[PDB]
């Protein structure tokens, strides 16, 4: 079952109208929408106590909601604002309290509202081969991936060995830093590590590829810096 | 089960108001008419025994005849009557498979406060001190919670018939609340009823549910595995409720703490009548006395009846060189009136 | 009205940590603890009403209604436990009041540390050179990126 929430990423110019769709497979009566910002807890925008009634939440401003199905709760904003940039969550409870009822959250929706789309750029990805010093000492090899100069920040980074994705030996930085923190607009960078045995790296037949998914404008957007996968590859070295 | 209605006609004082008070009946479907003249009827009220009660008012009573017509499912004949200390908080839910399908009303010391019906869904104050003290944004969460509790009640009513076997008209009633004894001790209660009979009863000491029927036992096993819910129910009743109760008192300290005494009147028609008009609080004791002991055989008590001023009235009658006197105790404060010898 | 809890806490893998949550509200029905992994959707952990201790798995939660205090106690920390732990408590009315979570950063256990700094070969792909600080335990343009092996990346154009 679960709670389905779409889209998972968005970019809007101020004054744009866009709706977020939420779906609940759990046969729940209570449906919620949340807005989560750094440094402050979840703030409820609107809610449907049950089908057909919906009441304004803590911050009703800038948002309007609707219950289509019993299962579907869609969040709408007909005018985008820069102060509306946040990560928007949908959740469902079996009934409004009923005080033990836990909330079930959706995957999340990453929203970014900008005045101008001029600053939107995709990532630049590069892989850096292991140092021969590391191999000859630690008996291990470490690959470094760099993703730089992407705005706004929507990215998913993953490692792929020989065509198949790997999770072991991967440490990826939690949050992208900013190449120019001083600027209101600095782009971001992100790094990632992949560590395999010395012997495994020393084999030229092995393919290592750093994959970064970027979410840009859609095809029907007016312009690109679009949704794309920028990759970097390094073949094993002897 | 079905409970036949108990009706009594009387007046607000001895120009007057003509009161028709029908109580202890079930199902709640009933028709109350004063004779025919326009009679403003109050809201449907609930009692602790799952029954219902209603007061319809509209009567100088001079050289004329008045009466009250009542139609109910336990009556082949539309009967017409011819005139002739622990504070507590209670909340009632009434579900229906049909007047409205869902009714919710709060009571503090048997006084109506909150009202929510499923026709026009809103929470309105039944008391002046509620509307004055409570912010308008308060009532606003509770039309919202109530709309949910309404739907939730409909689902549980459908599940019950289906579970039971019937369709058509059936009633579902929920009662929750806490009460504060004069000594400071407290208690709390939660109960459900189906067709006017006790269905489920919640014990907060054992954190368990009591099923009175094989079918009510299914629901038992469902809620008991929910053990966190129960834990939540306990805290409300034990803590949250009491707080709510004490809050309304401070609000209604004016009306609840006032006292007006009865004006007793005696009459005869054989039979001797004793009526006590316009008193408050409701707690009172009336009994006939003969030289000088209290009478038992052939005595008739009329319970307590609402006057409509928020005041109340009751009566006691007895079928007959002895002296008959009427003993009333309000403030206690014993009152006696010698009727006859 | 208000609910408080630490912003960030650091603990090494395998240890036992406690997240304090203090709240003041108009009324109290239940207290909620949610785990939210970095870049995820919170999930439910534990729920408390009556005063006492609630133990589920290697996680445990406690509640004081009088003191308005509750803590989250995690025994035997693993690497997966690092996340933002959200504390929320229901009002007098049933609306939920969320406190800003406590981000838990789990320090991995290094039995045999071997701190070193290696210079990676240049990449065909970009013009920047990188250095890797690994196995351990402010120029105008020079960037550093902060962390079973600990690692950190430093590059400059
Ligand atoms: O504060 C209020 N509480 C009410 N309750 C209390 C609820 O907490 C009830 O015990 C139960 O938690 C609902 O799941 C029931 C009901 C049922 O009418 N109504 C009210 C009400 O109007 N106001």
């Amino acid at each position: 079952a679960g709670v389905t929430q779409t889209p998972k990423f968005q970019v809007l110019k101020t004054g744009q109208s866009m709706t977020l769709q939420c779906a609940q497979d759990m046969n729940h009566n209570s449906m919620y929408w949340y807005r989560q910002d750094p440094g402050m807890g979840l703030r409820l925008i609107y809610y449907s106590a049950s089908e057909g009634t919906t009441d304004k939440g803590e911050v009703p401003n800038g948002y309007n909601v609707s219950r289509l199905n019993k299962r579907e709760f869609s969040l709408r904003l007909e005018s985008a604002a820069p102060s509306q940039t946040s990560v928007y969550f949908c959740a469902s409870s079996v009934w409004t309290g009923e005080g033990s009822g836990e909330l079930f959250f959706g995957e999340g929706s990453r929203l970014t509202v900008l005045e101008d789309l001029k600053n939107v750029f995709p990532p630049e990805v590069a892989v850096f081969e292991p140092s021969e010093a590391e191999i000859s000492h630690t008996q291990k090899a470490t690959l470094v991936c760099l993703a730089t100069g992407f705005y706004p920040d929507h990215v998913e980074l993953s490692w792929w060995v020989n065509g198949k994705e790997v999770h072991s030996g991967v440490c990826t930085d939690p949050q992208p830093l900013k190449e120019q923190p001083a600027l209101n607009d600095s782009r971001y960078a992100l790094s990632s590590r992949l560590r395999v045995s010395a012997t495994f790296w020393q084999n030229p037949r092995n393919h290592f590829r750093c994959q970064v998914q970027f979410y840009g404008l859609s095809e029907n957007d007016e312009w690109k810096p679009v949704t794309q996968i920028v990759s970097a590859e390094a073949w094993g070295r002897a | 089960i079905q409970r036949p209605p108990k009706i009594q006609v009387y007046s607000r004082h001895p120009p007057n108001y003509l009161n028709c008070y029908v109580y202890g009946f079930h199902p709640p479907q009933i028709e109350i008419d004063l004779l025919k003249i326009k009679s403003e009827q109050s809201d449907l009220s609930f009692s602790k025994d799952w029954s219902f009660y209603l007061l319809s008012h509209a009567t100088p009573n001079s050289k004329d005849q008045y009466s009250c017509r009542v139609k109910h499912v336990t009556l082949e004949q539309p009967r017409i009557v011819k005139w002739d200390r622990t504070h507590s908080l209670r909340y009632f839910r009434l579900g229906i498979s049909e007047i409205p399908e869902f009714i919710s009303a709060g009571y503090v010391d048997s006084h109506p406060i909150t009202m929510y019906n499923s026709v026009s869904q809103l929470k309105e104050p039944r008391a002046l001190w509620m509307e004055e003290n409570l912010a308008p944004d308060h009532w606003e969460r509770y039309t919202q919670l109530l709309r949910g509790w309404q739907q939730m009640f409909k689902v549980e009513l459908k599940q019950l018939q289906h579970h039971y076997n019937h369709s058509g008209f059936h009633t579902y009633q929920r009662m929750i609340g806490c009460e504060l004894l004069e000594d400071g001790s407290i208690t709390g209660f939660l109960q459900y009823a189906y067709d006017g009979q006790d269905f489920l009863i919640f014990n907060k000491d054992t954190l368990s549910w009591m099923a009175m029927d094989n079918v009510a036992d299914i629901i038992r096993r469902v809620w008991e595995a929910n053990q966190h819910e129960l834990l939540y129910q306990k805290n409300w009743l034990e803590e949250e409720c009491i707080a709510w109760l004490k809050r309304f008192l401070e609000y209604g300290k004016d009306a609840l703490q006032r006292t007006e005494p009865p004006k007793v009147r005696v009459n005869h028609k054989t039979t001797l009548y004793c009526r006590a008009y316009g008193f408050y609080p409701p707690e009172i004791s009336i009994n006939w006395m003969k030289n000088g002991e209290e009478i038992f055989q052939d005595t008739d008590y009329g319970g307590i009846l609402p006057s409509g001023d928020g005041t109340y009235q009751t009566w006691v009658s007895v079928e007959l060189g002895d002296i008959y006197s009427c003993h009333v105790e309000h403030g206690g404060v014993h009152m006696v009136l010698q009727g006859f010898q | 009205q208000n609910i408080d809890q630490p912003t960030e806490m650091t603990a090494t893998e395998g240890a036992i940590v406690q997240i304090n949550c203090t709240y003041q509200t108009s009324g109290f029905n239940g207290l909620f603890w949610y785990q939210q992994h970095a870049g995820e959707a919170p999930t439910f952990l534990s729920y408390n009403v009556l005063d006492g201790l609630e133990e589920k798995g290697r996680f445990s939660s406690f509640l004081s209604r009088s003191k308005g205090y509750s803590y989250l106690l995690l025994k035997e920390l693993q690497m997966k436990d690092s996340a933002s732990y959200l504390c929320a408590v229901k009002d007098s009315n049933y609306q939920l009041i969320w406190g800003a979570g406590t981000k838990l950063i789990i320090k991995p256990n290094i039995q045999n540390p071997d701190p070193a700094v290696y210079q990676l070969r240049d990449s065909k792909s970009s013009d920047k050179s990188v250095c890797l600080f690994t196995d351990f335990d402010k120029d105008s343009d020079v960037y550093i990126t902060d962390k079973k092996s600990n690692s950190a990346v430093a590059w400059s154009n």
